[PDB]
Order: structure tokens, then sequence, then C-alpha cells
């Protein structure tokens, strides 16, 4: 109970066999693995009382599950599909429902892994309106044309992490949504002071970390693999 | 337990006002009862449970909860909503003795703007030849942006900073296109702006 999960993250695709990884350090007899997703909460999988015990949750249809050890419970996807693009938690408990969560799985299942598309990344200038009007300056950040809908944007002043003055969207946008594989697009806002956006010593940007395909993964296309990877956009302050 | 009850997916709350979600459960004997909160993209971290000790529960950073067997309710409260108090928030049961969670409330704070200065702004690509976004940007809460009627128009929801260095949150919602006839003056055209909103020159 440090409480391990691994992967992180994975892309897939359709029709693989994936395995999830829960390890625990206590020796707690309990073990579960959840699924999470928006509007439906965490739903339980599988869960498990000891190393000859395994029972059915409420969505165990489509996976597996194995009980190798006291530390350590197995969650299988038999054969990947795009329904199964979730969060996954495991879980231990002691005998009084005291549990501890593993940090989690982002897993997505697509069916075509030649739509995978790392984004385009572009900073927008604050208007000199704005500056003039309120004496404060928004930056925009665009990440447009990704697909699959896996990524983590940050912006970085002077070579370090800022959440003050951020908003980023909470989900992206699909470019073209009558299509199921849409790629997706991303805005996010940094504002600061019109002084201190008026410092042209001052360097922003806006980054983008994108969760594609690994090095193992065939590509047929010209264009370019479209890896697991950071994109990033940046401006410099301007006097005016 | 049967079953742990919220409902409202998306729940709003006055900035400095009273936070009440509401948890209802279904079990005969009385359950254990807890509430889980997930700030966005982490994990899960207990704020309180009861657990047939307390009936008043209190958890971290002024939390309560109140287990009321004959409402047969868990209502979580806090006594005045801050802007980092947006998140999810999860109620959930024991039940058959050996595990079951709600479907979640997100929790938005709506900004105390006190001196809303709406207004329409072009921005301009940094490098580019030459793109740019339209922000539509210090409205207050009782403005919101609808979504957009032209297909090759986008158009983010509204979105609340919170900028430190001065204490001053804004709102804010980016449109954009690639569009020849797409002028900022006319983006926000779908969605009710203040009379007032200011459209520079």
């Amino acid at each position: 109970a440090d409480v391990t999960q691994t992967p992180r993250n994975r892309i897939t695709k359709t029709g693989k066999r994936i395995m999830l990884e829960c390890s625990q350090t206590k020796g707690h007899d309990r073990m579960y693995w959840y699924r999470q997703d928006p509007g439906l909460g965490l739903r339980l999988i599988y869960y498990s009382f000891d190393v000859k015990d395994i029972n059915k949750g409420e969505i165990s249809d489509g996976y597996s599950v194995s009980r190798q050890a006291q530390a350590k419970f197995s969650l299988s996807l038999e054969s990947a599909i795009p329904n199964q693009t979730a969060l996954y938690f495991c879980a231990t408990s002691d005998e009084s429902y005291g549990y501890t969560f593993g940090s989690g799985t982002r897993l997505t299942v697509v069916e075509d892994l030649n739509k995978v598309s790392p984004p385009e990344v572009a900073v927008f200038e604050p208007s000199e309106a704005e500056i003039s009007h309120t004496q404060k300056a928004t930056l925009v950040c665009l990440a447009t044309g990704f697909y699959p809908d896996h990524v983590e944007l940050s912006w970085w002043v002077n070579g370090k992490e800022v959440h003050s003055g951020v908003c980023t969207d909470p989900q992206p946008l699909k470019e073209q949504p009558a299509l199921n594989d849409s790629r997706y697009s991303l805005s996010s806002r940094l504002r600061v002071s019109a002084t201190f956006w008026q410092n042209p010593r001052n360097h922003f940007r806006c980054q983008v970390q994108f969760y594609g395909l690994s090095e193992n993964d065939e590509w047929t296309q010209d264009r370019a693999k479209p890896v697991t990877q950071i994109v990033s956009a940046e401006a410099w302050g301007r006097a005016d | 337990a049967q079953s742990v009850t919220q409902l409202g997916s998306h729940v709003s709350v006055s900035e400095g006002a009273l936070v009440l979600l509401r948890c209802n459960y279904s079990s005969s004997v009385p359950p254990y009862l807890f509430w889980y909160v997930q700030y966005p993209n982490q994990g899960l971290q207990l704020l309180l449970k009861y657990t047939s000790a307390a009936t008043l529960v209190k958890g971290i950073n002024g939390f309560e909860a109140e287990f009321k067997k004959s409402e047969t309710s868990f209502h979580l409260t806090k006594p005045s909503a801050h802007m980092s108090d947006a998140a999810e928030y999860f109620c959930a049961v024991s039940e058959q003795d050996d595990k079951i969670f709600g479907k979640g409330t997100r929790l938005h704070i709506l900004p105390n703007i006190q001196n809303p200065d709406p207004a329409v702004y072009q921005l301009r690509d940094s490098k580019s030849s030459d793109k740019s976004v339209c922000l539509f940007t210090d409205f207050d809460s009782q403005t919101n942006v609808s979504q957009s009627k032209d297909s090759d128009v986008y158009i983010t929801d509204k979105c609340v900073l919170d900028m430190r260095s001065m204490d001053f949150k804004s709102n804010s919602a980016v449109a954009w296109s690639n569009k020849s006839d797409f002028a900022c003056a006319n983006a926000f055209n779908n969605s009710i702006i203040p009379e007032d909103t200011f459209f520079p020159s």
C-alpha cells in the first residue's frame, strides 16, 4: 500500500490483449479494479480477497483478472475495444473499508493507428486593445489537429511551470463532429499584468505533451510517425 | 447498501457562498459512507467518512457532513466556496460487507465579479501568415457562451482563470475559424452577450 499500477498511460489498437498490473506492499487480503468514465463514477470490474478468490463486479464483461500473489492483482482486456477507453484504478482495503487507490491508468483504444496525429500548437499574442482598456494581457494557446484525445498542456514563463493566471478547456473539442475518428483541438489562456507582458525580456511557452505511438509500432505513411512527444509554441514580450 | 444517489452531474455555487453537495443512500442497516474529491488530472482523495461513531463528521479544509438516518442522507458542506474547490466529488457507501460509488458531481464556482468589463478582442499568431483568434472576456456569471452554428467556427466553453499576482479572477471563451468571412465582431452572435460589451476598432 504504496499501491502502484502500471502502465500509467497507454494507447492500443482494437483486438490486442492489454495487461494492467496493480501491486501493493502492505499485503492486504482485499484488492479491486475499477474503471472511471464521465457521468458514471467509478464502476467495479473485479475483486479478490485472496490468491484463491475472484469475484465479478458490475462490469466484468470483456475483462479477466488473475490474483497471482498476495501483493499483485492483474487486469486484462482480452481483446480491446474502443468503449474500453477509460481511466482504470486499482485499490486495496483493510478489514474496515480503509481503501488505498493507485494513481490511475489512462487507456485509449483506437481502431486504426493510421489516424494518430500530434498537435499543431500556436500562441496568439495579446490585443493592444485589451492592454489599453484593462492594463492586462491575455495570451491564447491553441493545440489543433490531434488524435486521440490524450494530451496535457502547460505554460512556462521563465523555464518554470505556472498554474496562476491559467485556464485550459476541460475537454478538447472535435474538429469534425460528424466523424467517429475526428481530430481534436484544445485552447488555453494565460493572463498577466500588461507590465509583465510588456517586458521584451520575458519569454512565454505553451507546451503540449502528446501521447501517441511507441518505437515498437509499425508506420507505413510518408508523414512523420506520430509518436509520444512534446509540441510547443512561444512568444516574447514586446515593448510595444 | 442497495445504492448511493448524487443528482446533478454539474452544479454551481457562488464564490463565498455555502457549499452543499447532496448524497442519499438506500440501505436499511446504516452503512458506512464516504466523500472523495478528485481535482482535475489527479486521483481520488478521501475527504471524510461516516463509520458509526460521530454523526457529524469533519474533514480537511472545513468540510463536514452529517449522517441523517431518518432522511437517509449524508450531504457534504463547507462554509464558503473558494475557486480552488472546483473538483469532482463522489459520495460512496459500503456494500455486501466487502466493497460502491455514486456517479459524481462536478462543482463549478462562479467568481464574484464586482466590476465586469465584457469585451471581444482579436489576438494574432506569434508567427503565422496570418492566423488569429477572438477572445470574449471579463463578463460576469450572468453570461454564458453558446456553441457555434457555423460548422467551420469553433467556440470553447467559458473558463475561469484565477490570477494570483493581482487576486483577480475572470471569465473568457475563445473562438476561431480558418474561414475567409470570419470576423470577431460576429464570432459570438449565437450567444447572448452584455449590451455594453466592448468591440474595439
